DNA sequence: CTTGACAAAAGTGTTAAATTGTGCTATACT
DNA sequence: AGCACAATTTAACACTTTTGTCAAG
């Protein structure tokens, strides 16, 4: 469940990441990062009752 | 807490117990002395330190804590006296 | 000296708040990022609520109990106990007034009971919603002269002051 | 808040019911109300 | 003359004669009606309580904002070499940008737009300072939905001023 | 008695607890297997039984 | 919702079409140049008789009273350059109405392009800065964007009104977002490093080490400054922060106060203070008062060896001596009764 | 993969997401050192 | 109690390095 | 994003005054 949130946020972060740069040559490499995921499950893992 | 090296809450109930009792001095010491008083305890265990009996207090420096931030919302708090006159409880320090 | 046998609380001035104040803190920042003293106007600032340390001013030229309740003349800094910092209050000078939130949205509106608005449209005053007239000036709206109290919306304001005019494409 | 576009209330409330993505009904839920009711259900979705 | 917000409204509470309203409410109070009655007679309750208090009402709409001395939001390290700081801290600092934001875009000469929403912005920041989330959503954080904690929270609560630091310690 | 620059920040064991020291563990940074918090140059770390 | 209020608001004010757009320009680059030919005309500077005009339009008595109490009074210095610019004959005139239009013109541009500024700040968030901040940090950037921009150049004026609403927002997050005060300059910094510190976390699979990061940056690079700017980056914690599950604890009151002297502190250098005065008692007077002149016990300074040999009279090296004497006859009765033996920490 | 639908662009292209706490025999995680459990929890089901 | 001779410590005035603050960029973009 | 330049702070450094001490009176 939060590791799918944490997708969603991840799909928010490369939907912003299109529409600007150079949108005819990117790798999905520059267009995913880590931190929302990461943090999401961390988060759900450290602080979660 | 023990990990910290606390002290003992002293609750609102108990309060009232020593208010039943009927303890002016004990419920002084405990509201103000042996609790947060700065001069109160620093005098107190320099008493004790040269066989003395414990002073009286003056201000629990919470309640100064609670003056200031009442005056924070604007509100203006006068301590006042026998014959509503002023009384500076900062002593020299916020007078201005 | 004397026992404070009586404790009131009122309403403070705004010159009893300039009075209070030992200066205005100007600038929102906390403390320099590496020496970690008090900013220059900032809000954890010496040269207004106190020296960090006991008699010592910021530079560090008067340095003693010898010197007292001096100011040092390039920090502005008081000699005296570092413990006024807990005492000696501040302020910030609003550039326009503002309401106090508490005779605003307290369950018997204060300031709504005496002007006799409610919290709706007093709400809507403070928050800028619609504006309310102060003085009409034999102004006249849909038929009926507009009086002290009334509130108007954007519309109507722009309508009774700059008048009204249609564009047509 | 937003103005009464068309097009707006189309996507809005499709991601409110119709969308598979945003709305997952449990599979559980999905076979519970589908043998309470007395119907069936294609999807996890309120509405297609 | 149609203003909107804690200007016009500070101009309304300085007009205010309590001495009018006094005479004029009791006239007002002994009509046969008791709904009237009862309104007059809570509105001249307000009334007199200013007029023997010496208050004056426009004293509700604050100029000048009193600033709580450092030491009581208090800024300190701790072993890490990490900080630690107080919410009230935070609150004052937003406070200041949006008070000298505005502060350079009156001088600026900037559209009445703007300043109506700055404006709008320094009243929501000053209560959000007195008296944080009764009023919309919370200040918060970046990052955390843990609401910052005012002035009111500090007096008030089960752990405020009173019931935890002073009724018992 | 010269006065000394440095001054002493050692870990002394907690009123109330007390025993025999079994585990040693020390994480300094500039070595392998380990990475330390920015500012921080070694954690050392007692088992007592 | 303050939000939805200032939307809505914008949302008033309609858009502006090519034509608008470029008379609009032009009749602010018209009332600037009047306002120059009107220097020429009295004799003052533009800015002058530009925010004497701002202050006949924007507003009758508000320009003036508060921005702070103290800035130029109203009867005065405004209405007497007012009058002043008033008894001119009338191409000047005519010239001061165009100044006039030009500002009103200036107003509304601003305005659309407050529809526009508002559009980029939503494209800012995350920040720690509030929404309704970075739009008006941006609509700052958009009245200086009006300001210089120039129509002459054919260009659509969105374009140089964005990378000025863009760098506002920028210099908020610089300005503003974290509690303590970090500049510009490792603001970049700090971001940069960010930045790459994800690209490589992407390739390699994990994150770096301070030396690979510090490689990947460039020349000038070492572990110990990526690991002193990654020290700088972190932000103070909230006191308030709750601990445990715990609904009775915060994390400030945790705090134990340094700052303040313990009972038993300020005891002991009571106790101390009284032992060293009694066994300085045991000394010759002269001795003893040429001690506390060197201490700081009189006046709390440092008096030196010709300060204390000026004060009684005599040379400086017979003070050392005397100190010296002093210090080793308190060797021996110290030696004796072991009362401050202790205080040796 | 990353495509494009206009260009007929195929970047495939494999990435990175984050790091996943793996769950031990005993089923208990470790977070920051420190051995951790999550519990389960009561809910009512879906449906309706 | 004294004096003169000396270097180590603490000062005092001009400079270099790095440090911080401010402004600017033009396909179009609301 | 990032650079460039002005204004500014720090640390840099070279030569001065006194402050502490030694030795011998
Ligand atoms: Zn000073």
């Amino acid at each position: 469940d939060q590791f799918r949130v944490g997708l969603a946020r991840l799909a928010r972060g490369v939907r912003e990441r299109m529409v600007m740069g150079s949108p005819d040559t990117l790798t999905p490499a520059k267009l995913v990062n880590s931190r929302p995921l990461e943090a999401a499950l961390r988060e759900f893992f450290s602080r979660s009752q | 807490g023990k990990a910290q090296f606390g002290g003992q809450r002293f609750g609102e109930m108990e309060v009232w117990a020593l208010e039943a009792y009927g303890a002016a001095h004990t419920l002084q010491e405990m509201l103000t002395i042996k609790s947060d008083d700065i001069e109160g305890r620093n005098a107190a265990y320099q008493a004790i330190i040269k066989g003395e009996d414990v002073p009286e207090p003056s201000v629990p420096e919470s309640f100064r804590v609670l003056v200031k931030e009442l005056q924070a919302l604007a509100l203006d708090v006068q301590t006042l006296d026998e014959k509503d006159n002023p009384v500076d409880i900062f002593e020299g320090l916020a007078s201005k | 000296k004397k026992e404070v046998r009586k404790v009131r609380i009122a309403l403070a001035s705004p010159e009893k708040i300039r009075s209070w104040s030992y200066g205005e803190v100007e600038k929102p920042e906390t403390i320099n990022y590496r020496t970690l003293k008090p900013e220059r106007d900032g809000l954890f600032d010496e040269r207004i609520f106190g020296p960090i340390k006991d008699y010592e001013c910021a530079c560090g030229k008067y340095k003693r109990q010898r010197f007292e309740g001096k100011v040092c003349e390039r920090c502005g800094v008081e000699v005296t106990r570092s413990i006024v910092r807990r005492y000696r209050m501040g302020h910030i000078e609003l550039a326009t007034p503002a309401a106090h939130i508490w005779f605003v949205k307290d369950v018997p509106s204060k300031i709504g009971t005496l002007l006799d608005l409610s919290a709706t449209e007093l709400e809507q005053v403070l928050y800028f919603n619609k504006y309310i007239v102060l003085d009409p000036k034999g102004a006249v709206l849909d038929g009926v002269p507009v009086e002290k109290r009334q509130l108007l919306t954007d519309e109507e304001y722009r309508e009774l002051r700059y008048g009204k005019q249609e564009t047509y494409p | 808040g937003d103005p009464p576009k068309k097009d707006k209330a189309l996507a809005y409330l499709f991601g409110l019911l119709a969308d598979p993505k945003r709305y997952d009904l449990g599979e559980a839920g999905r076979y519970k109300a589908e043998e309470k009711l007395g119907v069936g259900l294609s999807g996890r979705t309120l509405v297609r | 003359d149609a203003r909107m917000g804690a200007e016009a409204i500070q101009e309304l509470l300085k007009e205010l004669d309590l001495e009018k309203l006094e005479r004029e409410l009791l006239e007002e109070m002994k009509h046969p009606s008791r709904a009237r009655r009862a309104k007059a007679r809570k509105r001249l309750e307000v009334v007199r309580a200013f007029l023997d208090s010496g208050n004056r009402p426009e004293w509700m709409i604050l100029e000048a904002v009193p600033v709580l001395p450092p030491d009581l939001r208090p800024m300190v390290q701790v072993d890490g070499g990490r900080f630690a700081t107080s919410d009230l801290n935070d609150l004052y600092r937003r406070l200041i940008n949006r008070n000298n934001r505005l502060k350079k875009l009156l001088a600026q000469g900037a559209p009445e737009i703007i300043i109506r929403n700055e404006k709008r912005m320094l009243q929501e920041a000053v209560d959000a300072v007195i008296d944080n989330g009764r009023r919309g959503s919370p200040v918060t954080n970046p990052g955390s939905e843990r609401p910052l904690r005012s002035l009111t929270d500090i007096l008030s609560g089960k752990q405020g001023r009173f019931r935890q630091n002073l009724l018992g310690k | 008695e010269k006065a000394r620059d440095v001054k002493d920040t050692s870990l002394r064991v907690p009123p109330g607890e007390g025993g025999i020291v079994v585990g040693r563990l020390r994480l300094r940074r500039g070595d392998p297997g380990v990475e330390l918090k920015p500012g921080v140059r070694e954690v050392v770390r007692v088992f007592v039984a | 919702d303050p939000v939805r209020q200032y939307l809505h608001e914008i949302g008033q004010v309609p858009l502006l079409t090519l034509e608008e757009e470029i008379d609009l320009a032009r009749k602010v680059e018209e009332g600037m140049e009047a306002i120059k030919k009107l220097s020429e005309a009295t004799g003052l500077d533009q800015e002058l008789i530009r925010e004497v005009v701002r202050a006949k339009i924007l507003g009758t008595a508000r320009i003036q009273k508060i921005p702070g109490l103290k800035e130029k009074p109203d009867p005065k210095t405004v209405e007497e350059v007012d009058g002043k610019l008033k008894s001119l004959p009338k191409e000047l005139k005519r010239y001061l109405h165009i100044a006039r239009e030009g500002e009103a013109a200036r107003q509304h541009l601003i305005e659309a392009n407050l529809r526009l500024v508002v559009s980029i700040a939503k494209k800012y968030t995350g920040r720690g800065l509030s929404f309704l901040d970075l739009i008006q940090e941006g609509n700052q950037g958009l009245i200086r964007a009006v300001e210089k921009f120039e129509y002459k150049r054919r260009f659509k004026f969105s374009t140089y009104a964005t990378w000025w609403i863009r760098q506002a927002i920028n210099r908020a997050i610089a300005d503003q977002a974290r509690t303590i005060r970090i500049p510009v300059h490792m603001v970049e910094t700090i971001n940069k490093l960010s930045r790459t510190a994800r690209q490589l976390q992407q390739e390699l699979g994990r994150e770096p080490s301070y030396e690979e990061i510090a490689e990947a940056m460039g020349p000038g690079w070492d572990a110990k400054r990526v690991e002193e700017t990654l020290k700088i980056a972190q932000e103070p914690v909230s006191l308030e922060t709750p601990i445990g599950d715990e609904k009775d604890s915060f994390y400030g009151d945790f705090i134990p106060d340094e700052n303040l002297p313990s009972p038993v502190e300020a005891a002991a250098q009571s106790l101390l203070s009284e032992e060293l005065e009694k066994a300085l008692s045991k000394l010759s007077e002269r001795e003893a008062m040429v001690l506390k002149l060197r201490k700081g016990l009189i006046d709390g300074r440092e008096h030196t060896l010709e300060e204390v040999g000026a004060y009684f009279g005599v040379t400086r090296e017979r003070i050392r001596q005397i100190e010296n004497k002093a210090l080793r006859k308190l060797k021996y009765h110290e030696s004796r009764t072991r009362k401050l033996r202790d205080f040796l920490e | 993969q990353l495509i494009h639908k206009d260009t007929g662009l195929i970047k495939e292209d494999e990435v990175f997401l984050g790091h996943l706490p793996l769950m031990t025999e005993d089923g208990s995680f470790i977070i920051n050192g420190a051995d951790r459990v999550i519990v389960s929890q009561i809910h009512r089901s879906p449906g309706v």
